[PDB]
């Protein structure tokens, strides 16, 4: 089917949160007692690159950033359908800039009455191959609307092995999203102390820790699983290609302030079995920007200033996106550069256990009974 | 629109002596508010920014504080060439609305 | 397959077509499977070759169906197919720059003789087809040379080389 | 570091369009944004408006929006005041005026709405 899907989040209805009042006027509250009917020896051939489920989500999110933060100047295109100097001239909205709260809310996708949605329940699940523990139930599970690049924040982890998605591997176009089985965590600060705003005619620093000691085993576990698509080749990690900033770094949000933190000392290293890090706290350097590059679409945006102080992300890390960097020069190498920057690849990654399947009831089979007539 | 309304239209001064001066607005407006100078044909040099904040050469003898409605302005050891004209500009409404201020003036006894 | 012509410094602009007029994802690879450009959802990512500086694209015109490619800067090295791959095509164009000048830079007298100098592309065959305004329409292959060069030769010779039905018209300095 | 450099001084009869220039050197023409104040003969400081260079968004007064409209040729650097309609009320002094802004290319920008340099100013009276 392609219906849509009624929210169901748990909200407050009372503070001043941004998600809470997206939530109060739409979406319901949670189902408190939910029902999942295991199936029988079914298999259900579980496409995920092709699912019209997340091009929902990402049209019921676009429609959250126009109600919670607002753009001083949101500069957009615009073109005039004449053939080819094509009229393309820029249109601007000027609109109230006030620094709201900014926390997101684990959401439920639930089924339209007369739909059901499918779910896999098997530990490694491939992607787009069929599974054969497919249980149905009614409402997904939390989803937390995160939008960031090159490290998809908080929501779930893997059951028991770190496990590698993809479209298509050896074709370096498709995003490989990573899935980690346990929580790298990372706090991101700024408290006070740097309410020097210019330097000649600093509050736009901030940065953030990486546990190292944990960190290097889960991306130990990483090059194992990407060694078995590529025995004799060798795992060489580096940082981004280039291209736009909110793509060469990490971007996340905090409270409207939005964070690209350079993550090359993160991805700098080259791998075989052993390590070449080193032998606690990665400072991951940071820096609020103001002018930035929609992900709603086409155009650049600007904001109001920082706030003063305090501003605290107390994050997870649960995936990763990486991309490929094939071709006729690689000389036994394999390169995987930090991507991400679509969205909806972004989702891909937390909706890939369901798909919505409607019920048809009619069926025609050969037999040996006649009418009478 | 908004309006900032000054207390006198001169200032009764002397070299050698303290002088204070006082911008309200027709509205609420936070410490966005700059002072500034002004001399008989030539630039109108910033003097405070933010209302607590000199610039890049703004000596020690000009001050100034207040927030809200009142926004105060202190001038210590008036020298010579400080007696010029001096004016407030408010800025703190999104799309820039803003407008002007009057603006007041040292005196010269004669 | 489509082919253009680059002209040793300027720009060149190869572009996609696409129908469903949706922005959706496409990408830039060369003759060795490389990344060049590509949208990733509504940004911009530069691929790891040896055109990342020059390599832009007109990003207002995504939503509209075209995604060029603008490469500034052009270099004979550069000469080199190209791939699409809006949706599921395979839409391949060829890029063909090269340069056409002379070695004498400013030293000339009257009476003396003319050299060209033309870098052609590692696997081409052009043809140098030379126009003076004096009527001297020089055919020939690549490297040509004139044996008269006097006050009458003046004017900067439009020398235009073709090649696959395909031709662009350069200058020439004449100081004497 | 910065300087500013006005237009020259000319009278025009009321009703037709006055162009304003002011060049500048010291900084990268797109690092901060520029402002325009009125000075008329006796009176205060109008505010004519304010521009931001990267952003080429503009916005004005709303007794003057019919009227002004402002350019900033960043490949010549060198900002614009196209002012057409004009009346006798317009007599004035104009100057271009600058404020600094930390990074903006990057994307540091920091939005700050007062003013610290200024030009000289050019005569514009009406007949
Ligand atoms: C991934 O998931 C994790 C969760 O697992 C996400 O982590 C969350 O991130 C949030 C934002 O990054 C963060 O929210 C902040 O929490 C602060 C602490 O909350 C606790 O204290 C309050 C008050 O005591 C309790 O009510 C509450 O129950 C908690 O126990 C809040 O204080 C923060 O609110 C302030 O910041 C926002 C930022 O925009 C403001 O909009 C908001 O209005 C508040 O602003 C005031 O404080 C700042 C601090 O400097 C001032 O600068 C500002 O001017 C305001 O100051 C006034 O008020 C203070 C009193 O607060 C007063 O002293 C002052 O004088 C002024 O009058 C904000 O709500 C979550 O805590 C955090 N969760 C966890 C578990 O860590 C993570 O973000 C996720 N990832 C992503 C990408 O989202
Ligand atoms: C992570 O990816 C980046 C991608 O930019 C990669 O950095 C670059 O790699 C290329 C590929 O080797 C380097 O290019 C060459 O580097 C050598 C070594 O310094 C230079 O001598 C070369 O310059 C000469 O050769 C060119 C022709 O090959 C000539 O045209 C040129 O004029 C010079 O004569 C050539 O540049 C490039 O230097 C690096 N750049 C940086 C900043 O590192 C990086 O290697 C990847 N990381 C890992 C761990 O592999
Ligand atoms: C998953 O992705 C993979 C890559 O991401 C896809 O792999 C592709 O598989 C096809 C089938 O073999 C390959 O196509 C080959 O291309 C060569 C090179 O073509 C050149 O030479 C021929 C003449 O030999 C010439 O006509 C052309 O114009 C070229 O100049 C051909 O010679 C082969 O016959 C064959 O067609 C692709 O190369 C390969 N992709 C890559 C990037 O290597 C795979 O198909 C995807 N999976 C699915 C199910 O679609
Ligand atoms: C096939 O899919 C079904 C989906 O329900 C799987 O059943 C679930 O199995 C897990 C074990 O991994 C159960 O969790 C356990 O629950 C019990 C009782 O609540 C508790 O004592 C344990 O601490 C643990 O939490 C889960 O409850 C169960 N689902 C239901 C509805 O009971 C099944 O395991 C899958 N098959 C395979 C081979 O994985
Ligand atoms: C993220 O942080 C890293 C920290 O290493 C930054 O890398 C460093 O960037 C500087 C600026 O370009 C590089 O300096 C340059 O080096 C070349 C020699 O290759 C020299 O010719 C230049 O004049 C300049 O000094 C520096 O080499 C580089 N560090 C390394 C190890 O390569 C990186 O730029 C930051 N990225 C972002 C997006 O913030
Ligand atoms: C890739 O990035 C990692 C980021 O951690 C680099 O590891 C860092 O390497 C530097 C080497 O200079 C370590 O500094 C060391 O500090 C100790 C104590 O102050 C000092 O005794 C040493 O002489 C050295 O200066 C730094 O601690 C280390 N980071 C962490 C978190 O430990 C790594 O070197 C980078 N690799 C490449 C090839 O760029
Ligand atoms: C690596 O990073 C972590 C966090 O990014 C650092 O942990 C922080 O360490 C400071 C210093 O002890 C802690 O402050 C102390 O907290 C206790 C408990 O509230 C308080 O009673 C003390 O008076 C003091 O303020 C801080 O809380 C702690 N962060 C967290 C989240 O607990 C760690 O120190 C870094 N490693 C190194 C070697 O610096
Ligand atoms: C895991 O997913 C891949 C594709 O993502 C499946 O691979 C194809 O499987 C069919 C039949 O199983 C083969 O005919 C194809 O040749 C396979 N293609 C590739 C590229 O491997 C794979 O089957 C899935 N795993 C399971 C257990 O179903
Ligand atoms: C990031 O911050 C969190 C808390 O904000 C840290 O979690 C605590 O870690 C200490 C160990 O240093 C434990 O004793 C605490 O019990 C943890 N908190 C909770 C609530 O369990 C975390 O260690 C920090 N990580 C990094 C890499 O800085
Ligand atoms: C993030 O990491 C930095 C780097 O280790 C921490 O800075 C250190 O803090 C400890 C205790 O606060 C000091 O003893 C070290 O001297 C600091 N290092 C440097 C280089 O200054 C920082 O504190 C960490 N963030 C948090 C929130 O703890
Ligand atoms: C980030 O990671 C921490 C652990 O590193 C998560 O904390 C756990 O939360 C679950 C949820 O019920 C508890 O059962 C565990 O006991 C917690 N462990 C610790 C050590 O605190 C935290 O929930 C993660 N954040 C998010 C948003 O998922
Ligand atoms: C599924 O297959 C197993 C294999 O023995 C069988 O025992 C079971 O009854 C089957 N399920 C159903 C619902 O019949
Ligand atoms: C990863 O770091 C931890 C310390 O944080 C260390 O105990 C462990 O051995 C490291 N992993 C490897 C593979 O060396
Ligand atoms: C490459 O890997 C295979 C196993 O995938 C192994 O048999 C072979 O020996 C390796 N190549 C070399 C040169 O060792
Ligand atoms: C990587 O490790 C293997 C052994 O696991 C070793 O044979 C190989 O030489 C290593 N690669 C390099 C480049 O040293």
């Amino acid at each position: 089917a392609t219906t849509t899907l009624f929210c169901a989040s748990d909200a407050k209805a009372y503070d001043t949160e941004v998600h809470n009042v997206w939530a109060t006027h739409a979406c319901v509250p949670t189902d408190p007692n939910p029902q999942e009917i295991v199936l029988g020896n079914v298999t259900e051939n579980f496409n995920m690159w092709k699912n019209n489920m997340v091009e929902q989500m990402h049209e019921d999110i676009i429609s959250l950033w126009d109600q919670s933060l607002k753009p001083c100047v949101k500069l957009t295109p615009l073109c005039v359908t004449l053939n080819c100097l094509i009229n393309c001239n820029t249109s601007v909205i000027t609109q109230a800039c006030p620094k709201v709260s900014f926390e997101p809310i684990p959401i439920h996708y639930c089924a339209p009455a007369g739909f059901a949605i499918l779910k896999c329940n098997s530990k490694t699940f491939n992607g787009s191959g069929p599974c054969t523990n497919v249980s149905t139930v009614q409402c997904t599970h939390g989803i937390r609307p995160v939008v960031s690049t090159q490290l998809l924040l908080n929501g779930s982890l893997a059951e028991e092995e770190i496990v590698i998605r993809s479209e298509n591997i050896t074709d370096n176009a498709k995003t490989i999203i990573v899935q980690l089985n346990e929580a790298v965590e990372i706090n991101c600060t700024r408290p006070n102390n740097n309410t020097r705003k210019s330097i000649h005619i600093n509050i736009r620093q901030a940065h953030c820790n990486i546990s190292k000691a944990r960190w290097n085993e889960t991306l130990g576990q990483i090059v194992a699983k990407l060694e078995e698509q590529f025995p004799n080749k060798t795992i060489i990690f580096n940082h981004s290609s280039g291209g736009d900033p909110e793509i060469v770094t990490h971007s996340f949000n905090c409270g409207g302030e939005f964070f690209y933190c350079n993550t090359t000392p993160l991805f700098n290293s080259t791998w075989n079995n052993t390590r070449t890090d080193d032998y606690q706290n990665i400072t991951l350097q940071c820096r609020i920007k103001q002018i930035i590059n929609m992900w709603q679409g086409v155009g650049k945006a600007m904001y109001a200033p920082p706030i003063r102080g305090q501003i605290r992300c107390s994050s997870n890390i649960t995936g990763l996106l990486l991309t490929r960097d094939g071709g006729r020069d690689q000389n036994g190498t394999e390169t995987f550069r930090p991507g991400g920057g679509n969205m909806r690849d972004n989702w891909r990654s937390e909706l890939y256990k369901y798909k919505v399947v409607k019920i048809e009831p009619l069926g025609i089979a050969p037999t040996a009974c006649k009418r009478r007539v | 629109e908004l309006e900032l309304t000054q207390s006198p239209a001169t200032l009764s001064v002397s070299p050698g002596e303290r002088a204070t001066l006082s911008c309200r607005a027709s509205e609420s407006v936070s410490s966005d508010l700059a002072w500034y100078q002004q001399k008989p044909g030539q630039a109108p040099r910033l003097l405070i920014y933010g209302a607590s904040t000199r610039a890049t050469g703004v000596p020690a003898r000009f001050s100034g504080s207040g927030s809200g409605a009142e926004f105060t302005l202190t001038i210590s050891s008036l020298q010579s060439e400080d007696f010029a004209v001096y004016y407030c500009q408010q800025y703190n409404n999104w799309p820039p609305r803003y407008t002007f201020g009057q603006g007041t003036r040292l005196e010269i006894k004669r | 397959k489509k082919v253009v012509l680059g002209k040793k410094g300027d720009t060149v602009e190869l572009t996609c077509t696409a129908s469903q007029k949706k922005s959706i994802q496409f990408h830039w690879k060369n003759s060795n499977q490389i990344k060049i450009l590509g949208n990733q959802g509504s940004f911009l990512t530069k691929g790891p070759s040896k055109l990342n500086d020059r390599a832009d694209s007109r990003r207002s015109l995504w939503d509209q169906g075209n995604f060029p490619l603008i490469i500034k800067n052009l270099k004979i090295e550069d000469s080199d197919t190209y791939i699409c791959e809006v949706e599921d095509q395979k839409e391949e164009v060829q890029l063909l720059v090269f340069g056409l000048t002379a070695n004498s830079d400013t030293h000339l007298l009257q009476g003396q003789s003319l050299t060209l100098t033309l870098e052609s592309p590692p696997g081409s065959s052009p043809s140098v087809q030379c126009r003076s305004p004096r009527g001297k329409n020089i055919q020939g292959g690549k490297t040509l040379s004139v044996s008269q060069l006097e006050l009458q030769d003046s004017g900067t010779w439009t020398c235009t080389v073709l090649q696959n039905q395909k031709k662009v018209e350069f200058k020439i300095d004449i100081v004497v | 570091q910065v300087q500013l450099l006005e237009s020259g001084a000319e009278v025009k009869k009321p009703g037709s369009s006055v162009k304003v220039s002011c060049k500048a050197s010291g900084d990268t023409f797109i690092r901060y944004s520029f402002t325009w104040v009125r000075q008329a003969p006796g009176q205060g400081l109008e505010w004519m408006g304010r521009i931001i260079t990267i952003l080429d968004v503009a916005h004005y007064a709303p007794h003057l929006q019919g009227r002004v409209t402002i350019t900033a040729d960043k490949s010549t650097s060198t900002v614009y005041l196209e002012l057409r309609n004009l009346r006798s009320d317009d007599t004035a002094v104009y100057f271009c005026a600058g404020v600094y802004e930390g990074e903006a290319d990057e994307g540091e920008y920091d939005n700050n709405g007062f003013l610290k340099h200024w030009g000289q100013g050019t005569l514009v009276t009406v007949t």
